[PDB]
RNA sequence: AUAUAUUUAAUUUUUAUAAUUAAUAAUAAUUAAUAUAAGUACGCAAGGAUUGAUUAUUGAAAAAAGAAAGAAGAAUAUAAUUUA
């Protein structure tokens, strides 16, 4: 596909809202700097420039500085004060002791993804009443199958994970090969997922489908359905009747006489030609649903693809402006998820293994948000409460009942569910017909 | 439990409708001679006078079932207590003829509706201002700050609305004359036939009616809106 | 995480060498002072730019650079806390 | 020439059908189902069109204001037993209003529930009547 | 159990957030279709370069005063504010966000020096509700006492910063008398510096000071001496300004000024008591000529 | 092909083979016995303030390739349970909510009572990016 | 052919007021049944019903778009095409034929899927007449308006209707 | 250990106002702890209370000099914490209040800056520092009231005959240990700080450095200034003739004094008593500040005593600042 | 919810798999039944032979099946051996059914009642023993 | 009303694996409904702004390294749903 046409001009994009803060390297003197600036000076850090030791270098009005008392104390006041107030000066403790290598980074840390297979579709609702009809993808046996960097340069390693086993006898020759020579079992696709050396994973790693989590949001790509040889009416209709969108010179005013005029067809023209059966790519598609028993996960966007294509899951980095995974949203299962020992999914049932993600919608999107509608019935007694200022708790007469009636609502609230399923079994067996 | 403002209640309610014929509400013990003489009264076929005979069998055989108010449920009602509230402050503001009417019962989308007479926009814009600050402990949004119609306006407090109009437009509106003499929903209602303006080559529908309100009054229409639909 | 009351309010961005002191105390505004003390609200915004080349030359201490003695050794000038190329 | 519209990629190229007897689809399927139902979203039903079609049908709509509460027999069915993709289509004639929905079941704010316990074919026949009639009737002319 | 804020009861009290990933309108990522190869979290790191991540293996750019190449260059400012292995690249291609592989070695922090070891200093608590003319805020924080100068008879360190002001008149409440001798006769050829030394005298008989002709003295010398100043300060000490071939009125004032503060600190480290500043009907006429000025113009 | 094709076609080769010549200078010190990865220094002047006085951080990450050999051999530890528990939130809280609403004064319309620790509706505005030393969100 | 250098398409306004879609296969309007989003708008010289107390009881849409999901945020004006005759004889009695009054939008016959999935077929088009200040013209309604009425724009609309959808 | 203990103590700051327990407690008292140029000293006094947790619910940092804390006519409004006490576990709110100031800005903030610029003197600041005590219904943790009796005609206080022995130690060692016993006192010592000020009010007042200005006025307080100050005082600490206090010193107040009325009628919640007062007073930048000092509908509300003639109307807003 | 980004039964290519997405799509005829199916390029439908119409293509379809029950076996060309074979499947399948509707849907198909009471009376008992395909294809080399 | 040449849109049929560069479709001077800043700032007063949010307008795109004369379905959507 690639694209490579006249565009929408539906979709207002806005760069101008994606410039960080301008900074010029020459304004990178010690009078900009937010922390004491540090000279290198060889092996020692200092903060003075460093003085020639041939002192016929020295410059005529060059000043060579061994003590400055104004940085002096002000160096000493800013250590003195870090090191006594921690607390009160915890955001300034990032000038020295940095973050390590090799935990997860906000700004840095990309993981690899994993290779579903689209499987069927459904429709969900949510808890304020919207609709989605959702596309279950299935996830048969993600594996780590290779690692990669080209001339071991700085951000090219990358990982390929593979998706499903196959027999001995399905692969062409060379494909058998190379998995022979991976050593690992014999995959029917694999992909590959470029990341940071902090997001390595051994070769052979199983990965399990909670490697995502069920309320980010990820890219997906697959192969759109293929429909052939079509026209110009079925593939971008409306269009490719004459020839538009041409910027050449001419006149405006009739005071003079010149044009250019257009003599071959300029390559973009829209015509017909092959249509579908292109690796087409989601961005920012929300994870709806997590089944980590049958490896199944659920996005509410429906594909223009065939049941039984691989797609291609990873990560959504950012998003307006703001990282995927950080402390506000939540963190990662960096670099992949890892199962407890002591975990067994073959006990386990279908409706046990299921992660749900929180309302992707603030209203009932049938109606409008409580600020646009003429009247409504505001009637949330168990979801939220924005009533703040609690009233003073009830005087309590006698800590006996009060304990009493505490543990007896713990007792009742407590095992509702799994001990009334083991007194139940525990009866059945124990019945005997009888 | 306190109100939507804030004030303590009092009063219970129903959460079934009232015009309902429920065997559950209904609370009077039975007889045997009773049930003997309805017996025999009911040995006489007679089909009722709604168009659907089935429809209106299987719907009163609904309604005494009550799987009708078990479906209709609602607990989002509201309370008397915000109505005297907004009385009361209608009084402070000297608002003539407050007429407030319960139209949970009859097809609507709130349950009070209060209507009052102010004499003026400024008077008007005041009364909606104190509605309003009244309202501030549970509202979202306030009021308009310009006024697009001098002679009416409408603030909503929950399911409670309050209309705010003068003399002549109350007088021309008439819409507590309307909700009053609109009766409560029947699931019977239903049972009728179906309307739908047509004119046909005799003006008669075999399955729909033609009825034109064009040559009939407010008033006229308010009160023979379901009797219309009754008889044919 | 949760709302925190420290992201509230925004702290000014002044350079180290252009600050006063790091103190919980100095970490306001300058300004601030003078508001207190006339009990009004100043929102003057953009006070000013640094310069289209700032360039600064080297502050000695209050009392060393009105009392630098003239001592010179073979070519340069010497001073307990300067060195420097004398002609 | 300077654009490629296909892909001969393995990866794409390749296809997963064949492997589909190792996902029990239909099993996922029914668990959705029953989790709707024991979640309460919907219940189970099991009917053939014949004995479904022309039951009366209540439904309440959580709808700001007020819930709206409707009476109309059922004109068709999409599913037989229970499922996520069930469906139900309903005619309901208010006072002056005469529609046609199609309710979708698992839907929290739309709870619709069957009450004639029966079919009454001749009950759906009539109603089928009456909304022909009502829709050639409504067209301006 | 314990409640905070989130998105239900920010939408309870009015405040609905922004979409995240259902929305019709942009999702702000120039890089999805832009930037090839591997992309880093952080946003909007590669938009000034021209959103795109090409040609990194460059080593030298056009560059300023203070960017790329112009270490091995030298300029008076960059020389002293800047450290030769600091420069990166220069104009739009500033970094952002780099990537570099090895071992990292962090150099130990720079050391206070001339501080001997056991040392318990005297820490001043700096605030705004000093007022920053007072030398106090002026004064070190972290004074030890191997930098008192105790020869002076000083109980502290004097301070290290001043304060950068143009004076434009004299303050004679630190000074208890000032000298100023100048020659009877006028020179034949124009003496600036006789000019410069009138208009001294005459702006410190107009000085700031309740009355500044108890403090301020001329005297004619006869014996050809050449025009000078001498003020002696409350404590007795004496300062001589050099009147040089050049030097203004003013020149002289901010000297004096310069060596007033200086002195004042001085007594204020031995322990003297200084009459602080304040307002005057000095600083009333000031007023005066400052709104005649701001009416001007 | 083209200018910059030609060139590149050209080139391409000869800067692997200096990236090669360049390495050639670290494999220098294995071969004597002893084994130093290159040694980068830490950059203490990430924090800035640029012309218009506003706050810039330069985000800057060394890949150690012994912490890369230990990730590619050894293998990651358990996921924690509210990791893989707990969803991602689908909305961002603002930095500073307006609230508009405290139960404090005793009159509710009194401004000048209303307590500074809530966010005015310029805080809540403008506070789109943590404070000037943090970085994270 | 203006401009004569670069003659242009003379439908530059008309763009500005239709709201259309290419009809490719990625773009297509199809049936309302489809999902949210799928229903073609009416077009101008549509007619539809006038439910309100009023003369009226045909109008004529001058809108090049209408919809009920921009029923909120676009203005319809029509034009009175059919006018009750009183035989025997206010301001909303006044309605003469060809004035031109804004219409809030009640119903179509088309097929509109909410975005709950509840899709609709109301029995015919229906709207009520208002004034340049949304304030209708009539007292009462004697139809069912949609829920897309429940908003701000329509308070008077919301206020004299009885039933909603 | 000693690190998440530290930690907690310091987010007690970046804890939430509206989760807060401050109403915990049936029975409450109000207390004045005097005013201080920098209430931070008390602050740090009342964090370093032996009788108190060292993990607050609540704090908060009082810095005059931060863009929204400071100090107003119409101000910010108030700094709050909120301590535990170890033995009773009752509650101390600490409410630092930053608008009670009565003096009006400068006319013209150029020349009031030349005036302070190089100024090496700065007068003190008058800002109120107020506490809550919380209390449960007690039978035998307070002493009995004999107990809390004796303490108070010991040490001239005003404490309740329930108030728990461990918040009135707690409030006597940190006004002892800051300095401020005699600034410690309640509704009593209230009323005779304002009948001392109005005598000095009688009395002739000393000149100070120099006279107020509209233009530039004097940062130095006056009597009346204190007075108004001190009848906000008086209604913080919930005094039940208040409101006749205030009728009774409104015909001879002067306008600082009938701005610190204002602002006590309007803490002590009487609005029908602040329009009265808005209303009554003349035109100017005083009437114009105490009218934007509460959340109104509009100014001629307040400011127009009878019903101005708008377009042959006339409006009322008796009912709307009734109650 | 919203329509996928196709909506409507858009003509796909000869070898697209499904899409399986909600599409109200409607079949001419209930073509589960025997003999009743449709001709298409879509996996669902039998492989149509070039015919100048459906009505000649089942025409010819009917004299295939017919000659087929004729002489056991039938040597076509094309596209019409699979249609052929699968036809042979759906009468066997008919035959051992053995209703009443049966017979008369294999003889409003046929062109021959000799050949219908033949199918009936051979094939039930001939597979009996058999679940499914009944008929043999083979591609020859000539 | 013509594909003859040029030029374009496609294709040369599993290539386990897009990305070191060439070239190339979406660089805000948006519009409309609401609500919040606020019934604030600003106005003699009646009045009354600026303003980052939701809808409204419904779309998503990766080039070249493997063995080739059937239907890429043994065809009635299963990689043989029993089979003589
Ligand atoms: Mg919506
Ligand atoms: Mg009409
Ligand atoms: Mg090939």
């Amino acid at each position: 596909r690639s694209g490579s046409g006249p565009g929408d001009k539906r979709i207002r994009t806005d760069w101008y809202r994606c410039y960080p803060s301008l900074m010029r390297e020459k304004d990178r003197d010690m009078y900009h700097c937010y922390y004491p600036y540090l000279f290198d000076h060889g092996d020692k850090m200092s903060l003075y420039p460093k003085i020639p030791e041939n002192p016929r270098e020295w410059q005529p009005e060059q000043l060579q500085t061994t003590y400055d008392a104004i940085r002096e104390d002000k160096y000493d006041a800013f250590i003195r004060l870090r090191e006594k107030f921690p607390e009160l000066y915890q955001d300034t403790r990032a000038w020295d002791n940095p973050p390590p290598f090799g935990e997860f980074n906000m700004f840095y840390s990309v993981r690899f993804g994993m290779v579903g297979v689209k499987a069927f579709t459904c429709k969900d609702y949510d808890e304020l009443g919207n609709q989605f009809d959702c596309t279950a993808f299935w996830f048969p046996d993600n594996q780590v199958v290779k690692h990669s960097t080209r001339n071991g340069e700085v951000g090219t390693d990358k990982v390929y994970v593979g998706a499903m086993n196959v027999p001995v006898e399905f692969h062409k020759p060379h494909v058998a090969a190379f998995y022979k020579a991976a050593g690992v079992p014999v995959k029917h696709v694999c992909a590959g997922f470029p990341i940071t050396p902090d997001a390595y994973a051994p070769v052979g790693t199983k990965l399990d489908v909670r490697h995502f989590k069920p309320g980010q949001e990820v890219t997906i790509t697959f192969q759109n359905t293929d429909y052939g040889f079509r026209g110009v009416m079925f593939r971008h209709g409306f269009d490719g009747g004459y020839v538009w969108l041409g910027d050449s010179r001419w006149q405006r005013r009739p005071g003079a006489m010149g044009t250019e005029g257009q003599k071959r067809i300029y390559p973009g023209h829209r015509m017909a030609g092959q249509t579908g059966a292109a690796a087409e790519t989601y961005q920012g598609v929300p994870v709806w649903r997590i089944d980590y028993k049958n490896s199944l996960i659920y996005l509410p966007t429906l594909l223009d693809a065939d049941v039984g294509t691989y797609v291609r899951f990873s990560d959504t980095i950012n998003t307006k402006g703001l990282t995927l995974w950080n402390e506000h949203r939540g963190l990662p299962a960096f670099p992949t998820f890892i199962p407890p020992e002591d975990e067994d999914l073959s006990k386990l049932a279908t409706d046990e293994c299921q992660l749900k993600s929180p309302p992707l919608y603030m209203y009932f999107r049938d109606e409008f948000p409580a600020t646009q509608l003429v009247s409504q019935a505001d009637v949330e007694d168990a979801k939220s409460a924005k009533p703040a200022t609690a009233p003073p708790k009830k005087k309590v007469y006698d800590m006996k009942k009060y304990y009493e009636a505490r543990k007896k609502y713990r007792q009742s609230m407590q095992k509702a569910r799994k001990y009334k399923l083991m007194g139940l079994r525990t009866k059945a067996h124990e019945k005997q017909e009888e | 439990v306190f109100s939507r403002l804030n004030i303590p209640i009092s009063s219970h309610q129903e959460e079934q409708r009232t015009n309902s014929r429920s065997a559950l509400r209904v609370s009077a013990s039975d007889t045997l001679e009773e049930t003997i003489q309805q017996p025999t009264s009911t040995g006489s076929k007679q089909p009722l006078p709604y168009d659907d005979e089935r429809f209106a069998d299987m719907l009163l055989e609904m309604e005494v079932e009550g799987s009708l108010d078990e479906t209709w449920q609602d607990g989002r009602k509201a309370y008397i207590e915000d109505v005297k509230e907004i009385l009361e402050v209608l009084r402070s503001l000297k608002v003539r003829d407050i007429c407030a009417i319960d139209v949970s019962n009859k097809t609507s989308n709130f349950d009070y509706m209060l209507f009052g007479t102010c004499e003026g926009p400024r008077h008007i814009h005041l009364a909606a201002w104190a509605v309003q600050e009244a309202d501030a402990l549970k509202r979202v949004c306030k009021i308009r700050r310009k006024q697009v119609d001098h002679t009416w306006e409408v603030v909503p407090v929950g399911r409670i609305i309050v209309n705010l109009m003068q003399e002549s437009l109350r007088e021309e509106l008439s819409l507590e004359r309307k909700w009053a003499v609109t009766k409560c929903m029947d699931p019977l209602s239903v049972a009728n036939a179906p309307v739908s303006e047509g004119r046909s080559v005799k003006a008669h529908g075999l399955w729909t009616l033609t009825l034109n309100l064009q040559d009939l009054e407010d008033f006229e229409v308010d009160y023979c809106k379901d009797v219309l639909l009754t008889q044919v | 995480l949760s709302v925190r009351t420290e992201d509230f309010f925004s702290k000014e961005a002044i350079s180290h060498a252009r600050r006063v002191s790091w103190a919980p105390h100095t970490t306001e505004k300058k300004q601030g002072a003078f508001a207190k003390l006339a009990r009004s609200n100043f929102g003057d915004p953009l006070p000013s730019s640094f310069a289209q080349e700032p360039y600064f030359e080297e502050e000695i201490e209050a009392h060393r650079k009105h009392h630098r003695p003239d001592v010179y050794i073979y070519k340069y000038n010497v001073s307990p806390t300067h060195f420097s190329l004398r002609e | 020439g300077y654009t490629r519209e296909r892909t001969n990629r393995h990866f794409f190229v390749a296809r997963a059908n064949a492997f589909f007897s190792r996902l029990p689809i239909a099993r996922v399927q029914r668990s959705l189902a029953m989790e709707a139902v024991r979640e309460g979203r919907m219940r189970p039903w099991k009917y053939t069109k014949e004995q479904i079609l022309g039951a009366p049908v209540t439904c309440n709509f959580e709808y700001n204001p007020r819930p709206v509460r409707l009476i109309g027999t059922v004109m068709d069915a999409h599913t037989e037993e229970t499922s996520i993709k069930g469906g139900l289509k309903v005619y309901a004639r208010n006072e002056e209003t005469n529609m046609m929905l199609w309710i979708p079941p698992g839907n929290p704010k739309l709870r619709h529930e069957v009450t004639s316990t029966k079919g009454s074919f001749q009950h759906y026949l009539d109603e089928r009547d009456k909304w022909d009639e009502a829709w050639i009737t409504g067209r301006a002319r | 159990p314990p409640k905070h804020y989130s998105v239900e009861s920010l939408r309870t009290v009015g405040l609905l957030p922004a979409q995240l990933a259902l929305s019709r309108k942009p999702r702000l990522r120039p890089h999805v279709g832009n930037l090839k190869g591997l992309v880093y979290p952080l946003p909007y790191y590669a938009m000034w370069r021209g959103n795109h991540n090409k040609y990194t293996y460059n080593k030298s750019t056009v560059c300023l005063w203070g960017e790329g190449d112009t270490r091995s260059m030298y300029h008076q400012h960059y020389a002293h504010a800047k450290c030769p292995t600091d420069y990166g690249r220069g104009g739009r291609e500033f970094e952002y966000l780099t990537v570099k592989r090895g071992k990292m070695l962090q150099k130990p922090l720079p050391r206070v020096q001339y501080v001997a070891e056991g040392s318990k200093p005297v820490w001043l608590f700096k605030s705004w509700h000093t007022p920053l003319s007072s030398p106090s805020m002026w004064e070190r924080e972290v004074q030890y006492a191997e930098h008192t100068p105790e020869h002076i008879g000083a109980k502290r360190p004097l301070a290290v910063v001043a304060p950068r002001t143009m004076h434009r008149y004299l303050f004679l409440m630190h000074m208890e008398k000032v000298t100023i001798t100048v020659s009877p006769l006028l020179f034949g050829y124009g003496h600036t510096i006789q000019k410069a030394v009138l208009d001294f005298y005459r702006r410190a008989i107009s000085a700031r000071s309740p009355f500044p002709k108890d403090k301020v003295f001329l005297f004619y010398a006869i014996d050809h001496i050449t025009p000078r100043i001498e003020v002696t300060w409350l404590d007795g000490t004496s300062y001589v300004p050099p009147v040089l071939e050049g030097a203004s009125s003013q020149d002289l004032i901010q000297m004096v000024m310069e060596e007033a503060w200086l002195a004042a600190d001085r007594m204020a480290a031995e322990g003297r008591v200084l009459n602080p500043l304040a307002i005057d009907d000095y600083k009333w006429d000031q007023l005066v000529v400052f709104k005649k000025v701001r009416d001007k113009e | 092909d083209s200018f910059k094709e030609h060139y590149h076609r050209v080139h391409l080769p000869r800067r692997l083979a200096l990236q090669r010549y360049a390495r050639q200078q670290s494999l220098r010190n294995a071969a004597k016995g002893n084994v130093k990865a290159e040694e980068v220094p830490y950059k203490y002047n990430r924090w800035w303030v640029n012309e218009e006085h506003e706050f810039v951080h330069q985000y800057a990450f060394v890949e150690d390739p012994e912490v890369t050999k230990a990730k590619r051999e050894t293998l990651p530890p358990v996921t924690r349970e509210n990791i893989w528990k707990e969803p991602q939130q689908t909305f961002f809280l603002p930095f500073a909510p307006y609230v508009r609403v405290v139960d404090y004064p005793k009159d509710p319309d009194a401004k000048f009572l209303k307590p500074v620790n809530i966010p005015r509706w310029k805080d809540y505005m403008q506070r789109t990016k943590p404070v000037i030393p943090r970085t994270w969100y | 052919k203006l401009p004569a250098g670069k003659p242009a398409n003379k439908s530059w306004f008309r763009h500005n007021l239709i709201i259309r879609r290419k009809a490719s296969y990625r773009s297509r309007w199809g049936t309302g049944a489809e999902g949210y989003g799928t229903g073609v708008p009416f077009s101008d010289q549509v007619k539809l019903h006038c439910v309100d107390n009023t003369n009226c009881k045909h109008v004529r849409l001058i809108s090049k778009a209408t919809a009920e999901r921009f029923a909120h945020c676009r203005v319809f004006p029509a034009v009175a095409h059919r006018v009750s005759v009183q035989r025997f004889k206010v301001s909303r009695h006044r309605v003469k034929p060809g004035n031109i009054y804004w219409v809030c939008l009640l119903s179509r016959r088309q097929t509109n899927t909410r975005m709950s999935g509840l899709r609709t077929n109301f029995d015919r088009n229906t709207c009520i007449l208002m004034n340049d200040q949304r304030v209708p013209l009539g007292t009462r309604v004697m139809y069912c308006a949609g829920r897309h009425v429940n908003h701000k724009y329509h308070l008077k609309a919301v206020v004299l209707a009885n039933f909603f959808v | 250990e000693g690190d998440i203990l530290r930690y907690m103590a310091y987010d007690a700051r970046n804890a939430q106002f509206a989760f807060a327990p401050i109403r915990e407690f049936p029975n409450q008292q109000e207390f004045f702890l005097g005013e201080h140029d920098d209430p931070e000293k008390l602050m740090e006094h009342v964090d370093l209370c032996p009788l108190l947790f060292a993990i607050p619910h609540m704090r908060t940092v009082v810095d005059l000099h931060a863009e929204h804390m400071i100090p107003t006519i119409a101000g910010p409004g108030v700094a709050t914490s909120l301590y535990r006490c170890i033995y009773s576990k009752a509650l101390l709110f600490v409410q630092v209040h930053l608008s009670s100031e009565v003096k009006l800005p400068p006319q013209d903030p150029e020349a009031f800056k030349f005036m302070w610029k190089d100024s090496q003197v700065l007068p003190k600041m008058r800002i109120p520092v107020f506490v809550r005590v919380v209390w449960p219904t007690n039978e035998r943790m307070s002493g009995g009231g004999g107990l809390l009796r004796r303490f108070n005609r010991l040490f001239g206080t005003e404490f309740a005959s329930d108030i728990p022995v461990d918040a009135a130690m707690a409030l006597l060692y940190v006004m002892q240990w800051s300095g401020h016993i005699k600034d410690f006192l309640g509704v009593r010592g209230m009323r005779q700080r304002l009948a001392d000020l109005l005598l000095a009010s009688q009395q002739p007042e000393p000149t100070k450095l120099y006279p107020g200005t509209r233009e530039i006025p004097n940062p130095e307080y006056t009597v009346a200034e204190r007075l108004g100050m001190h009848v906000q005082y008086l209604a913080q600490l919930h005094d039940p003739d208040i409101s006749l206090t205030i009728q009774r010193l409104l015909p001879v107040a002067s306008a600082p004094v009938r701005m610190g009325c204002a602002k006590a009628a309007l803490i002590a919640g009487d609005r029908e008593l602040f329009r009265h007062i808005v209303s009554s007073e003349p035109p100017g930048r005083m009437q114009t500040y105490m009218t934007k000092l509460v959340r109104k509908r509009k100014t001629r509300d307040l400011v127009d005593a009878e019903p101005r003639l708008l377009e042959d109307q006339y409006e009322f807003a008796a009912p709307l600042w009734t109650k | 919810g919203r329509a996928p980004p196709v909506i409507g039964c858009t003509r796909k290519a000869r070898y697209a798999g499904i899409d399986d997405n909600p599409t109200i799509t409607y079949k001419p005829w209930d073509t589960t039944e025997p003999l009743m199916a449709d001709y298409g390029w879509t996996r669902g439908k039998l492989p149509k032979f070039r015919a100048r119409s459906p009505f000649h293509r089942q025409q010819i379809a009917r004299r295939m099946v017919t000659e087929m029950i004729r002489k056991d076996y039938c040597i076509v060309g094309g596209a019409r051996a699979p249609a052929l074979r699968i036809l042979a499947d759906h009468v066997v399948e008919l035959a051992k059914a053995g209703d009443t509707d049966s017979r008369q849907q294999l003889a409003y198909f046929l062109h021959d009642p000799l050949m219908v009471d033949k199918a009936f009376d051979e094939y039930p008992r001939r597979f009996k023993d058999m679940n499914a395909k009944y008929a043999m294809m083979t591609r020859l080399k000539s």
